[PDB]
């Protein structure tokens, strides 16, 4: 999965998140087309109560069915401030997309972090099942100690996401940031 | 000066993506006079070539568009399960799900929507013809580009598990028995031909033309389900965005078939009841509150979310501030509640 954002000179904005699901999808090219095929079907609930590759579960609502679109977690998002497009963001991450984008929004609104600061900040995540508070490296040992005291089951795991965001200044100027978690990416303009 | 992290700055237009080449393609389109949608489609096609890991023509996704005038809309180009798909298609003879079937077999694929989605957006909200936004990608496929650290690393890690197991895939991404290395040139002649035909015949090339034929045959010969009828019946869908209000800021995101918009708004609704700014980033209190709020949202996700064209999603109740308030009142900032004690919420009183 990958996400990208765009804002033009007139102020129009677009946020796109698209994917093959897992990296390279099935890894199957369609004949001589040179096109890789997705493995999006794993996003359906194969059986009620049994988790898919991202630990997500379902029932009747997200059951496999003909011509049905499997439930996604993709969240291209736009935040509006004072009636104007302010933050354009999104990210890959399967079940973690929801919490990653959420943190971008909270970091921007509640903590007043500029787009780069919000992007480089560490992330945490809890998806109900499994019952664990997943964290990235970067949180204070003092803070993690307090969380464990509160009853959270902290699990240090792999870095989450790849936000590619743009913030629109009050005067219309643009500010952008690419995720430190992904190399060879780029935010550029003119 | 007090900032440790600085954003990239621009005065007119800007593009942010996972790949430098694709980002530059988008910026060039903007410099050429294309609008945000034109550039977004160009980037999408460019990534389909330079970022085979996720950029694609064989997958699907979502697009959020907001015009300078405030008009906000969502484009759903999520893959559709084939007409031959069945509820228990991924269960083994014992009735247990087989992850191999849903992730690495030909049965794991849904009918692709990317080409349909980009064309729906370009035709209605763009200003340039498809051939012009596909050209950059076409050249990259035909003439090739240098494999960087990101692509080399992904080919070696994730690619090794699947690409070499299929002849056509191996012929493109493997070389001398190993994954392409950093510094190697990746030329994708077959993809270039597909891109060339799409640029000249339009999206129908993918859903009804030669490409469609190639997909259908790949499936038919290997036990897959996608047929020409499936491809011909695919349609991207413009839907109303899911949105909410958080402390005076309006948040717009994707509606079902995505669970993203609904749960981001639901969680923000819950958080609005706490003084997050006071706790501050990286504080145990802030993290505790959010972790707890997230549990309820994911519990609701497992029961109420699905394709809106097949099931009725109670999005109003899920994004109702009173409902969020009832969840907020359950959160103990000093004691986490085990997931075993959390079930999908009772929405009746909120709908
Ligand atoms: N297929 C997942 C995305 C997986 C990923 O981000 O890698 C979804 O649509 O939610
Ligand atoms: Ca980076």
């Amino acid at each position: 999965t990958t996400h990208y954002s765009v804002v033009d000179k007139d102020g129009n904005a677009v946020a796109v998140t698209y994917t093959l699901n897992t990296t390279f999808g099935t890894g199957i090219v369609a004949g001589e087309s040179g096109i890789l095929l997705n493995n999006q079907m794993d996003d359906f609930s194969a059986k009620p109560g049994v988790p898919n590759v991202y630990g997500l579960v379902g029932g009747d609502a997200n059951a496999v069915g003909p011509n049905k679109r499997p439930l996604s977690s993709m969240s291209p998002t736009i935040v509006v401030k004072d009636g104007k497009t302010w933050l354009v963001t999104g990210s890959p991450g399967g079940s973690r997309i929801i919490t990653t984008v959420l943190q971008m929004v909270v970091n921007s609104i509640d903590y007043g972090l500029n787009v780069a600061e919000a992007t480089n900040a560490p992330r945490f995540h809890h998806q109900w099942l499994p019952d664990e508070l997943r964290v990235e490296k970067g949180f204070s040992p003092d803070t993690l100690k307090l969380l464990e005291a509160k009853g959270q089951k902290v699990a240090l795991k792999e870095a989450m996401g790849s936000t590619q965001s743009i913030m629109v200044g009050p005067d219309g100027e643009l500010y952008g940031a690419s995720d430190p978690r992904s190399v060879d990416d780029l935010t550029a303009g003119y | 000066e007090e900032d440790v992290f600085h954003p990239v700055r621009a005065k007119q237009g800007m593009v942010a993506s996972v790949d430098a080449t694709a980002t530059q393609v988008g910026v060039d389109i903007l410099k050429e006079g294309g609008n945000a949608v034109d550039a977004a489609v160009a980037v999408g096609y460019a990534l389909a070539v330079t970022h085979p890991q996720a950029g694609n023509l064989g997958g699907g996704g979502f697009m959020l568009i907001r015009s300078k005038n405030g008009n906000t809309t969502a484009i759903d180009f999520r893959e559709m399960a084939p007409a031959k798909a069945t509820r228990d298609m991924f269960l083994d003879d014992q009735g247990n799900p087989d992850s191999k079937k849903s992730l690495t077999s030909h049965l794991a694929s849904g009918t692709p929507g990317t080409v349909a989605g980009f064309s729906l957006a370009l035709d209605k909200y763009g200003t340039m013809p498809l051939n012009k936004v596909v050209q950059p990608a076409f050249k990259l496929a035909r003439d090739g580009f240098i494999v960087n650290d990101a692509l080399a690393d992904d080919l070696k890690t994730y690619g090794s598990e699947v690409l070499p197991n299929h002849e056509n895939s191996k012929a493109i991404f493997w070389k001398e028995g190993e994954p392409l290395k950093k510094g190697d040139t990746l030329v994708q002649a077959n993809l270039a031909k597909s891109l060339e035909m799409i640029a000249e015949n339009g999206p129908d090339e993918f859903y009804k033309g030669t490409i469609a034929e190639q997909i259908a045959q790949e499936m038919q010969k290997n036990g897959g389900l996608i047929t020409k009828e499936d491809l011909a019946a695919y349609k991207a869908v413009e839907r109303t965005p899911i949105s909410g209000d958080y402390r005076g800021y309006q948040v717009y995101s994707m509606p079902p078939p995505s669970s993203g918009g609904i749960h981001i708004v639901q969680i923000l609704n819950i958080l609005e009841n706490f003084d997050m700014k006071k706790y501050g980033f990286g504080s145990a209190d802030a993290m505790q509150i959010m972790a707890e709020a997230e549990k309820y949202a994911y519990a609701d996700r497992s029961e109420y979310l699905g394709d809106p064209d097949f099931v009725k999603v109670p999005w109003q109740a899920l994004t109702n501030k009173a409902y969020a308030k009832s969840i907020a009142d359950q959160i103990d900032i000093n004691k986490a509640k085990p997931s075993s004690e959390i079930r999908p919420g009772k929405l009746a009183p909120y709908e």
